[PDB]
């Protein structure tokens, strides 16, 4: 009969299995098991040399087999254990393993074996029994507080479940005008919504820029209505029809900062692909301590909303590249000349270093003619200028840059030859300090910086 | 505790009279020393990290502190008594 | 969970670490 012939090959392929020689062995393997289906012993050892060889499956089908037609086969519910831990199953090990112990109890070897399997199992219980998610729970209760709908809607707005219509965007901003707010839960609705949707965009942003499209940009714009109706006379409407970049203290030093950001964020939901919102330095936490927005706010509304447009201001773009051409920075690159978007991309969206420190640096590092880098008075101790930012430009392959934190006596600024490019968009600050504002028109196709003047805001 | 407690004080002012936890362990007890070869081997491994938030509830509990979340480590122990029952997948 | 205080806190943390001694394998 052909398996004792099948049986001489396997005599030869157990010495050719200890020399490494698998591929004979498991043809002869074949050749067995292709006529009989009961040599159980040597079965388990085509599972050894199949598990040494990492076909899994089949030994795992062969001690199944087995032990299913023979209840007995011990050596074959060892296999299978140990077949199984190599795949990464516990729990089938110690099926098989106390399956084998209590077949034969007599063996020692599968007894301290199991006994080592259920120890290593009480970690990975104990693990299941004392773990959780990694984070404050906090503002998930937004998504609690909506879906119990406290009140739905309001005389003013008539807001959608997601992506409010561009006349219910309209709606929202005409009475900004009339000065009204929104209902706490389409309020929250929004404000979860923005969330999430900024948690998923990229980890720091980096764009090419098409052609045709024409440049809005607010540099600083300290929130103010009027502010907000005059940037609709600078300009037509965003409406997914122009690059609107938006980098800039907004939510602070003006009675309607709230407001602004409200509008703002409806329209980064609306329009995702080309509107981007950037963080100020004032934008930050202890700046609505300072100016009083906290406060503010909680007169406003309720105090977690405030703490839910804190949180939405660390998951707000930090800093970030058009056309690999221009980077658009409220300041300027932190440290040493070879810092990129794709260095500072490594820190995720949810921190804030110390006030003089990584991010905080990129916010608020200041100008200088004065080509080297030095440190500032202001309060970040850190100034930069035109042979450093030359260096970042080649090092990040950039042409030139534009900041929007400075205010001005009048206007925009160039300097050092317009490599460098200031825009500022707040022309009343408070009665402290009314001056001329700028804003700039730029086209995605051809780039140098040109310049539009804004003369006047009531209140 | 008992500030926590008083009737009629203000403790919104407290900031400046609350004292920080600094957390110390014992370099001779098994538990601490096991804990040095379990974060031996990965030092962001979860499993470590629940520990150091379990031990920590647990010494906080004993030191005086209230849970300002007492549900937490009840659900733990609750999930450690279907350890000791042998029902923690529920089967 | 009730809001009352144990008697004697250190023996529950006792056999709190009874239970974390299986929970490490140590003993
Ligand atoms: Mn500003
Ligand atoms: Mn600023």
């Amino acid at each position: 009969g052909a398996l004792k012939r099948a049986e001489e090959l396997k005599t030869q392929a157990n010495d050719y299995f200890k020399a490494k020689d698998y591929e004979n062995a498991i043809k002869f393997y074949s050749q067995a098991i292709e006529l009989n289906p009961s040599n159980a012993i040597y079965y388990g050892n085509r599972s050894l040399a199949y598990l040494r060889t990492e076909c899994y499956g089949y030994a795992l089908g062969d001690a199944t087999r087995a032990i299913e037609l023979d209840k007995k086969y011990i050596k074959g519910y060892y296999r299978r254990a140990a077949s199984n831990m190599a795949l990464g199953k516990f729990r089938a090990a110690l099926r098989d393993y106390e399956t084998v112990v209590k077949v034969k109890p007599h063996d020692k070897d599968a007894k301290m074996k199991y006994q080592e399997c259920n120890k290593i199992v009480k970690q990975k219980a104990f693990e299941r029994a004392i773990a959780g998610d990694e984070h404050k729970r906090s503002v998930v209760d937004s998504l609690d507080i909506e879906s119990m709908t406290i009140e739905d809607e309001y005389s003013g707005p008539k807001l959608e479940d997601g992506k409010v219509t561009i006349s219910f965007m309209k709606e929202l901003m005409q009475w900004y005008k009339d000065q009204k707010k929104l209902h706490r839960k389409c309020a929250y609705q929004i404000l979860v919504q923005v969330k999430e949707v900024l948690s998923k965009l990229s980890t720091l942003v980096e764009t090419t820029l098409k052609e045709t499209e024409k440049i809005t940009v607010c540099g600083d714009t300290h929130g103010q209505f009027y502010d907000l109706l005059n940037i609709f006379e600078l300009n037509g409407l965003p409406s997914e029809t122009n690059p609107y970049i938006f980098n800039g203290d907004f939510v602070d030093r003006g009675s309607f900062s709230v407001e602004v950001i409200l509008t703002l964020f409806g329209f980064k939901l609306l329009y995702p692909d080309h509107f981007h919102l950037l963080r100020g330095n004032a934008e930050t936490d202890n700046m609505n301590q300072i100016y009083g927005f906290e406060g503010e706010v909680k007169a406003k509304y309720t105090a977690q909303m405030y703490e839910l447009f804190s949180e939405v201001f660390e998951w707000l773009p930090l800093a970030q590249c058009i056309n690999g051409k221009v980077l658009i920075m409220h300041g300027g690159l932190f440290s040493e000349d070879g810092v990129t978007l794709d260095d500072i991309r490594k820190i995720e969206r949810n921190r804030q270093p110390p006030d003089s420190g990584p991010m905080c640096d990129l916010l608020w590092s200041d100008p200088q003619p004065q080509n080297g880098r030095s440190i500032s008075k202001r309060g970040v101790s850190c100034q930069f200028g035109p042979d450093v930012t030359k260096a970042f430009l080649e090092e990040n392959n950039l042409d030139y840059i534009i900041r929007s934190h400075e205010v001005k006596a009048e206007g925009y600024e160039v300097a050092h030859g317009g490599r460098c490019v200031t825009v500022f968009s707040a022309p009343n600050y408070c009665d402290q300090m009314g001056n001329k504002a700028s804003y700039i028109h730029l086209q995605g196709s051809d780039l140098r910086p040109q310049f539009h003047q804004f003369t006047a805001v009531p209140h | 505790r008992i500030m926590k407690a008083q009737a009629l004080r203000d403790n919104s002012t407290m900031g400046y009279m609350m004292a920080k936890k600094h957390l110390e362990i014992n370099p001779d007890h098994p538990i601490v020393e096991t804990l040095r070869q379990k974060a031996e081997a990965d030092k962001n491994d979860k499993a470590v990290k629940d520990l150091v938030v379990l031990l920590f509830e647990t010494a906080l509990l004993s030191s005086g502190f209230s849970l300002e979340d007492p549900q937490t480590h009840s659900n733990r122990i609750y999930r450690m008594i279907k350890l000791g029952l042998g029902i923690d997948e529920d089967e």
